[PDB]
């Protein structure tokens, strides 16, 4: 019952620049806190420990920081291994508390999507299930929306977007969606339009294919 | 009708004052790994207590025999593992706890226990074992005691002039030069000591009890040679409440030894120490740890009956076991 | 040089048991305490339990307190966590992080690789595998993407690779999307045309729960 309030949710930093996650409990921790750095589908890795210390192998531009319930750690000369989710813990008091956790996501120069979209397969149409896909690759910043229209009109039914994660290397996102809907609502509508819409077109990148041709 | 000392007269009666075995403080009763065993338990300090380790050239200050190292070649310490752990500097011990109002008011004796005490695993906290601190008052050092322990003698352990040679870990508490500067602090000791725990040695003055409206005098004493203020002080620590009874033992040499070289922190956590089993050991302060000086016809008084008031007597000086061998006040 | 080798874990149905085993190595295992830490899909760390060198005392917050149980063998080095009368909302990964020694700095250095654990009533569907092409009107260029649809599946994950694992650029299976009380995955794969032409890019997607072996060779959009 120690509320560890980690803020923000997530931030973009430069290279270089500086960031700074502040990690901040209700009662009294004394330097027992711990910042981990967890990578995308790994092990989450101690950086700095009883509050301060940096532990073995994390790099000098790691450091922690205290004054009374306010508790924060500081990435001075941001690298592309900074690129994770940052959590604190407080070993203080039973129960042992976790913050929410911090998504550090590094500011890159801006990419324009690699728009590409997908008719059903004839395996699907055996089914009577007939699925539209929508991929847009390697694109900075993560603010993207894409559209379906049918026939040049609107669909906000039926459809599943995913963005990937980050890239490691270099740091763009990946977004996924899908219009799924029947064989028979496939066959009654001959135009299938996505429309994306990026902070780097100012006029939407709109990729589509016609169901008559295919 | 009434007692115009009591209040200041609080802090000789050491059954409540410390509650705990002076020359061998094993008060309270602490698990440590599956065995349970008695630790150190005493609210005030022990001014100029420390171990000496017989058949030794090693300090008892000296960190740990881990590993390689034979058990005799190291001391009782906690190993040197991060210059801001043990031992640690008042500048260090006030940097590494700055941000705390409620402590930063403490005392640097106080202050050493209370790092000491802070080595815990929060969710076992509830656990009554920490680590003695003993604090070095020239050096301005807090070292943290590894070995909760205080006398292997005796029986199996040491009988006089050991065929074991030197080998055998041979311990006793003692009171001295090299000590003189030292205070042996268990997790216990009070906050508030400069207040409930007797420092020096009242100089110019004798104990004495109150008696009928006249701080009259001691009932019964033990009349011994003593030659300074530290020989009776030496005397009455010998002579004090001690928890562990002369020439105690029960575990073996050899695995205790085992544990040393094979780093174990529980064995080395609970090395020569009694069970929790038992609780008749424990003196709960109780105990002949007050002592009367006649220091212009070298005399040791010791008793076993706390004092309730002082005599203005000029050629005498009222001492008890935990009281510095050195520091001296003649106040009245 | 200090190991944390979880093992056990998968799915189970709600109320039912299990018990993950994580052998520890390099380290003196008897002088520390261990724990235990799950992590709910999108969500933060969660401390679950404790254990002291002899095994003595336990741990638990009110969370999965009665209904887990920690314990461990210092003679034969390892750790474990009985898993019981499990719920939904214990769905995380699981891991055996060395906790710390009072006096020491040891507290969480380091973890286990983790365990997927998975509870729901949910039957184990096999999932469906279209290959998404490219349309008809193929407008003929230095790179194409060819992706690999996996429809309705149960229960995450499935290991997606291009050509039995051989292609690893432009690769980007995007995490799936529940919904229908199925999963739904896409995979993607930025291969110049070139080499689509030359070579036959199969899409291999597989199943552990289900235990699946699909594998979908992409061709071009015909008619």
């Amino acid at each position: 019952d120690i509320q560890m309030t980690q803020s923000p949710s997530s931030m973009s930093a430069s290279l270089g620049d500086r960031v700074t996650i502040t990690c901040q409990a209700s009662q009294d921790i004394g330097n027992n806190l711990i910042w981990f750095q967890q990578k995308p589908g790994k092990s989450p890795r101690r950086m700095i420990y009883y509050a301060t210390k940096l532990a073995n192998g994390v790099p000098s531009r790691f450091s922690g920081s205290r004054s009374g319930s306010d508790y924060s750690l500081t990435i001075i000369s941001l690298e592309s291994e900074d690129m994770a989710d940052y959590h604190c813990l407080q070993y203080k008091q039973f129960p042992l508390t976790f913050g929410s956790g911090t998504r550090l996501e590094i500011k890159r120069a801006d990419a324009a999507p690699t728009v590409s979209i997908f008719p059903p397969s004839t395996e699907q149409l055996a089914t009577g299930g007939a699925s539209v896909v929508c991929l847009m690759n390697n694109f900075y910043p993560r603010d993207i929306s894409v559209k379906w229209k049918i026939d040049g009109t609107e669909r906000r039914d039926g459809v599943l977007d995913s963005v990937t994660d980050q890239d490691s290397k270099d740091s763009t996102y990946s977004m996924s969606s899908t219009l799924s809907l029947t064989k028979a609502d496939y066959e009654s509508h001959n135009l299938y339009t996505c429309e994306v819409v990026h902070k780097t077109s100012s006029s939407p990148v709109v990729k589509s294919f016609n169901r008559n041709e295919c | 009708m009434s007692n115009p000392w009591k209040a200041f007269m609080e802090k000789y009666d050491l059954e409540r004052a410390h509650n705990s075995g002076i020359r061998i403080d094993l008060g309270e009763d602490a698990e440590v790994g599956n065995s349970k065993y008695r630790i150190p338990a005493g609210k005030c300090p022990v001014f100029g207590k420390g171990i000496v380790i017989e058949n030794s050239k090693v300090s008892f200050l000296t960190p740990v025999a881990t590993g390689a190292q034979r058990l005799k070649e190291g001391g009782f310490a906690f190993p040197n593992a991060d210059d801001h752990i043990s031992p640690i500097t008042i500048a260090n011990l006030k940097e590494r706890y700055k941000e705390n109002a409620d402590l930063m008011k403490l005392n640097d004796i106080a202050l050493c226990k209370t790092h000491a005490a802070s080595f815990v695993i929060a969710e076992d906290q509830n656990t009554n074992y920490r680590h003695p601190a003993v604090y070095d008052e020239k050096e301005k050092t807090c070292y943290m005691l590894y070995l909760s322990a205080q006398e292997n003698m005796g029986p199996r352990y040491c009988s006089p002039d050991s065929q074991n040679k030197d080998a055998m870990f041979c311990f006793k508490p003692d009171k001295n030069e090299k000590f003189d500067n030292l205070v042996y602090l268990s997790k216990n000791v009070r906050n508030d000591w400069e207040n409930k725990c007797p420092r020096k040695n009242l100089g110019n003055a004798k104990f004495g009890l109150w008696v009928d409206g006249n701080c009259e005098e001691i009932p019964y004493v033990n009349e011994v040679e003593a030659r300074s203020l530290r020989e009776c002080n030496r005397i009455v620590f010998e002579a004090s409440a001690s928890d562990q009874p002369r020439q105690y033992e029960e575990t073996d040499y050899e695995k205790i030894q085992e544990g040393f070289r094979q780093n174990n922190r529980d064995m080395i956590k609970s090395a020569f120490l009694p069970v929790g089993a038992s609780d008749n050991f424990k003196s709960k302060g109780r105990g002949y740890n007050w002592a009367n000086f006649d220091s212009v016809n070298n005399k040791c008084y010791i008793f076993n009956t706390k004092p309730t008031c002082l005599i203005n007597d000029k050629n005498f000086f009222a001492t008890t076991a935990l009281s510095h061998p050195q520091e001296v006040d003649n106040e009245f | 040089e200090v190991q944390l080798v979880e093992s056990g874990g998968g799915l189970v149905q709600p109320g039912r048991s299990l018990k993950l085993s994580c052998a520890a190595s390099g380290f003196t295992f008897s002088n520390y305490y261990m724990a235990w830490v799950r992590q709910a899909p999108k969500k933060g760390l969660e401390w679950v339990a404790t254990i002291t060198t002899s095994g003595s005392r336990s741990y638990y917050p009110d969370s999965v307190k009665g209904r887990f149980t920690i314990s461990r063998d210092n003679s034969e080095s390892s750790l474990y966590l009985q898993m019981n009368s499990l719920e939904s909302e214990d769905t995380a990964t699981y891991y055996c992080a060395r906790r710390g020694y009072g006096g020491y700095s040891e507290d969480f250095d380091y973890w286990g690789q983790g365990v997927m654990v998975t509870v729901s009533s949910a039957e184990t569907t096999a999932p469906s595998v279209y290959p998404l092409a490219p349309g008809t009107a193929l407008k003929s260029n230095s790179m194409v993407t060819l992706g690999c649809l996996v429809k309705g599946y149960f229960p995450e994950p499935v290991t997606v690779t291009w050509n039995s694992g051989a292609l690893s650029s432009g690769v980007h299976t995007f995490p799936a999307v529940l919904q229908s009380g199925l999963y739904t995955l896409t995979s993607s794969v930025t291969v110049p045309s070139s080499t689509w032409s030359s070579q036959a890019v199969t899409c291999n997607v597989a199943h552990p729960a289900s235990s699946t072996k699909v594998d979908k060779k992409i061709v071009p959009r015909e008619c």
